[PDB]
């Protein structure tokens, strides 16, 4: 099954802050 | 869709994906490809950069869907100390505490998960 952290590493986490849209 | 998510409020969507920056026009492979947000945050990603599948994405698109860390329990509506555990449906990604399925859970379910709803 999925779980919260199983999905995270799937995405590889947010671009990088400051890049990310306001 | 759950009497709780019925009319209730969604923020507004962040047109840009927040994994590879793209718009609605651009995924990873320089194709459009529509964006799926975040009812309660607002931001937002391409299914193909979320990893859904296309029989997923096509079941969010018509749910109150939530991201990965505003995903709260379909049973008790939290979130709380289990979170990190919390089990996401494979066919609409609801998230349920494995102590709030029906029947409660022991142990992480091996494989594909279908939740209570909508097995
Ligand atoms: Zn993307
Ligand atoms: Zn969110
Ligand atoms: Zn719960
Ligand atoms: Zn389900």
């Amino acid at each position: 099954a999925r779980t919260k952290q199983t999905a995270r590493k799937s995405t590889g986490g947010k671009a990088p802050r400051k890049q990310l849209a306001t | 869709s759950l009497p709780h998510e019925k009319d209730k409020p969604v923020a507004e969507p962040i047109p840009i994906c927040d994994f590879c920056l793209g718009t609605k026009e651009q995924n990873r492979e320089k194709k459009p490809e529509e964006l799926i947000s975040c009812a309660d945050c607002g931001r937002s990603g391409h299914p193909s950069c979320l990893k859904f599948s296309p029989e997923l994405t096509v079941r969010v698109k018509a749910l109150r869907w939530q991201c990965i860390e505003c995903k709260t329990c379909s049973s008790c509506r939290d979130q709380g100390k289990n979170a990190d555990n919390m089990l996401f449906c494979d066919s609409c990604d609801r998230g349920f505490h494995m102590e709030c399925c029906d029947p409660p859970l022991t142990r992480m379910p091996k494989g594909m998960w279908i939740c209570q709803i909508c097995r």
